[PDB]
């Protein structure tokens, strides 16, 4: 029996790709269909060899090879919408590569994925990656605090947030990491109470905390 | 003062109730035997006295009476 | 053909089957009359079915409630026991009333318990509520959080909008196709 | 032919049937005399039906009310149990009276239980109500929130229009067509 | 011929048939001697009749009264259990007198309950009333607010005209024609 | 087994219209008779196909089509007093379509309804729409607060109204919504606790000053 | 038999479209009919291949492709009122596209929708999209606050709203998300409790709240 | 086939097989009748199975709860023995409620118990909570810690965000393939 007929009735969720190293890759799109396809190949009701690939798993696997053979590289994400010609989003304002070694990298990345035929490398701009991250964080009316340093920005969302400001701040981060990756810009949601809870303090460059009506505490300038 | 004598006399009846069960359950086990004539008071008072201190009585109503009035402990 | 669980009841067996069937293994429920149900799987699916029994903590234990620790059959009942049997029937009636809304499939409500305010002369504290919910997919579940707050605010004496926390989520993907018998 | 549930109740079997018939799978209500009812589905429709049993939490538990935690057969009856048995009959009679309005199909009313406030020397606090309703569709359900507030504003001691929260909605689309038998 | 309810009451089966007959499906009432009545429906109408059992919450619960939580055969009767059995019979006598007016078919009255004013030194407060009514159609139901308000205003010691709440409505369209047998 | 015989005995509360797309339409009147006729077509005691229509839900269906292909259009209601020739009430003072692009709208509205023969478009005035809503609200002696803005008008009825004023307001809004519809003028009946039924004043040095309509209301000690 | 005979009795709530890759498409219109039609194809009483499409999760599918191959694109919604010629509502004041690459985007959307024959692309103004959202929010007499910025607009609804206004708001936001979608203008309804219920206070320029006869509260501007 | 264990439980044998199958050695769930279950391993796999029994401390003890040594069967009960039974049912109901979240396979909740404050002259201290959780992989489990602290915050009287510590982790790798018999 064939592999596309050994899976379930709905032959729409899985996609069988003929590998080049005499194998056969099945491409699921979440972790529940990955275990649905791995149970068939693990109970052993198929003769030849086959593997189950994914989006997040294969994008985590190829960064271990790239963190050894190409360190200090500024990239974002590998996109697998068409699993035969994947797109590699590379940074523009941070690399020192000419047109020759980009073809060398596009051939060594092709040798890592036997199901693909050609790897397309497109150079995404570096400022719009934080411009979309700030403009999407302002439409949800969320308080935030941007920190700029070289090779990555950081948005801190703290304080006592209500239940609408947690549910709105989670659906945006999970919709942004899905299309940009967590390599460049990092969100830091941190639900905690207010510092100096019921204490009156005298802020700014010469500070104290009133522990009581007759008790002064002198820590760091609040 | 008339509301405190009223609020004390209906607490003392609730306190009265278990003891009546005790001296009605020890006086009826004698009549099941051939003890129709012996006095049950001299048997009722030790079996009522060793149970109240073993179940810590005088530290249970001294707490429960002051809890009505003030924030004790 | 190998058995992995016997003696289960009806609600336990229908939640062991519903867990195994989404992981591409097929189970068989066998009644035995007085001794309860029993669940048997095939021979290649035994190493995986034991792994999901261990991971998912199956069979499900019965769900506990506060009103069971203080039964109403005792001869004496402390006011801590009468207040604990009252708040545990209010938080059951509130979650049975949340399922009659538009789109809610399951819910779970928790109330803060205050028991020591009545024994001595201390004033009572404020009362806190917390809810969970599971919604039908396709629903805008960001604006569904204001109706559960408005419903929960004046079902007690005096709460605020800062003492109510609602955490709700859409339901999982539907499982409709058969698992598949292993060929040999 | 595969059995899903058995030993059910008459009111418990029509809810499992009313849920399974909405999702295009048939069911058979088989009586067993003294042991209760039982519900069987077909073998192609066994994988979806276990999933909807697990999701919709079937079979339904009986509805809980506050007067069951304080039964009338007790030898002693504190005023906490007499006020809880009284408020739990007022919120049953008010939700039985809401179903007789023009267009209401079902309803549910909650009272704020304040049991120790009248006992203590502090004055009793205000009473809060809350109501849910399911209206017949085609109704302008934005104008009917004022008739329910007018009805249950004057049924207690001192309520305000800010301590009443009514959350109501229209019913679902009607299911009238037959499901259809699986052809193989 | 598939049954859906059995063991019902005399007044319960007349409430199930009058609901099903309104929606173009016909039912058969079958007596069984000691085990009550039973309602059967046809096979093309079984899917709709299960949906209207689920929607209208049929069979109906018996109507509750406040004098049932405090039975008169008890040896110890509180002042709270005597004031509640007094008001729970004034509330029934007033809704039995509202039905003898010129144009009323059904009515329901709600008296506000006062309990915790008698045991302590707190004075009682003003009593509130609330009413519902169903009028025969073709009647000017806006002018009949003042007759019910005038009748209710002088049946208690101290009520005001803004402490009485009357919500009333006209009856539905009559169902006079037969449902009809489903041909195939 | 004709369709008019499969309905009830009294053959004057339904009306079967022949379609252009080879389908018979049953035009009921209210929600109670629509399920009385849908049970017949659901149990399947009829050979061919048929549909049941209604005045309330063919105006909700035609507005989903209308606010996708003709947005920013001002209209009130479609009346189906004669179901083979409906009338479309358009606003005169708020659109500038010509005669030819009104006949194109009248032919595209006709092809959406296969039971109609010719849709007649009449241009209603816009002053009498908010004029009959004010003149019918002064006749019941109800307190109100007219708020005019561009392209609509709203009437707010606040206060601790009694049981006669609630009945007359609810009985009037349902008789106005049937004629005009809630596209232009909207009513805002709401109960709260203040003996001044909506109006508010401030007092200083000259008498009373009528304040502006706002959202904060003073709760009434009385 | 045919697919339209294996569905329910009433043949009106489902539309069967012929594909282009030798597949059949069933177009439901909500989630209840989507789960009604997926039980037929899942239990397997049909020979060939078939799929069940929708309005929402088909607008969700071709935005995943459209945030990879065409990023920074300003659009609103893809309308399926007739499923053989969908309408693409693109923005006018935020695109940099000429006549040619709009036709190439149309040809790349036709390959993404095999049940369609053409895709009609119209351009809508961003003034009427934020104007109908403010005029409708003013007609319901709701308290609101508008926050303009580049590439989006947000409306904030705060206060101690009663039970009539949280139903008037939900009936308007649900009627607006169906037409325009949440790509441009976003509503933020959060409700809080009021402090000045029984307190006396001075409003205006120099505002304070007297929380007690001996207690002033000066709120921050 | 040398024997390893006997006299076990249905859940005590499913943990031994799940441990031994992880380390590439097979087992046999041999039933003993009225004695219980018994696990027999092969002769070359006996040294490894004895070493992994000693290391993993198998068979598992029954899990303890705090309300197991203050039983409700005694005729008298201290307030110390009634607060520990109330808190031990709260920390079980919160554990049952945490498992119905999106992605959680298992969880465990601890509450700070109160002993000395019933009788000492000090007011009772604040409440401290502690939670563990195991998440399905693929989850961004740095953002899940704000949905558990928000749910656990106002389920009590007054806890802070500093008094709640959540330590959670993704689950281990999946075990699906068979161990394999020794080639002898």
């Amino acid at each position: 029996a064939e592999l596309d007929s050994l899976l379930g009735q709905e032959k729409e969720r899985f996609q069988v790709l003929p590998g080049r190293d005499k194998m056969l890759y099945v491409a699921a799109q979440n972790e529940r269909d990955t275990l649905w396809a791995r149970q068939v190949l693990a109970r052993g009701d198929y003769d030849k060899n086959a593997r189950v690939i994914n989006e997040n798993e294969e994008n985590k696997r190829i960064s271990i090879w790239l963190d050894t053979y190409y360190p200090q590289l500024a990239y974002y994400r590998i996109h697998f919408d068409e699993p035969r010609k994947p797109v590699f989003w590379l940074s523009r304002q941070r690399n020192t590569m000419s047109k020759k070694e980009l073809e060398v990298l596009s051939q060594k990345l092709r040798a890592l994925m036997p199901y693909a035929d050609s790897v397309n490398i497109t150079l995404m701009d570096d400022v719009t990656a934080a411009g979309q991250a700030e403009a999407g964080l302002k439409q949800q009316a969320l308080p935030y605090s941007r920190r700029n340093h070289k090779g990555g920005v950081t948005f801190v969302i703290q304080g006592a947030l209500d239940d609408v400001e947690i549910l709105r701040a989670r659906q945006f981060v999970d919709s942004y990491y899905r299309t940009w990756g967590g390599r460049y810009v990092q969100f830091a949601i941190e639900l905690k109470d207010d510092w100096l809870k019921g204490r009156s303090f005298q802020y700014g460059a010469e500070g104290y905390i009133k522990m009581s009506p007759g008790h002064w505490y002198f820590p760091s300038p609040l | 003062a008339l509301s405190e004598i009223k609020s004390a006399f209906k607490i003392g009846f609730y306190l009265y109730l278990p003891f009546v069960v005790v001296d009605l359950v020890v006086s009826s086990v004698l009549l099941a035997l051939g003890m129709m004539m012996m006095s049950p008071v001299t048997i009722s008072t030790p079996i009522k006295l060793v149970l109240f201190v073993a179940l810590d009585g005088w530290t249970l109503l001294s707490k429960g009476l002051i809890l009505q009035y003030m924030d004790i402990a | 053909d190998k058995d992995l669980l016997k003696g289960l009841d009806q609600e336990q067996a229908n939640e062991v089957i519903a867990v195994l069937q989404m992981h591409n293994i097929e189970a068989n429920k066998i009644d035995s009359g007085k001794l309860g149900y029993s669940i048997t799987v095939a021979e290649p699916d035994f190493t995986a079915a034991v792994y999901w029994i261990k991971t998912y903590q199956l069979p499900p234990r019965p769900r506990v409630e506060i009103a069971q620790m203080f039964p109403a059959d005792s001869l004496v009942s402390s006011p801590r026991a009468e207040k604990a049997r009252l708040y545990s029937a209010i938080e059951q009636r509130l979650e049975q009333s949340l399922q009659t809304m538009e789109g809610v499939l399951s819910a779970r409500v928790h109330i803060s318990y205050d028991i020591d305010a009545g024994e001595n002369g201390r004033p009572p504290k404020p009362v806190h509520l917390s809810a969970l919910a599971v919604y039908e997919r396709g629903s805008p579940l960001a604006h569904q959080i204001s109706d559960i707050k408005r419903f929960l605010k004046n079902s007690f004496a005096d709460v605020d909008y800062d003492n109510i926390s609602v955490v709700l989520s859409e339901r999982s993907d539907a499982q409709l196709q058969a698992p598949g018998t292993p060929v040999k």
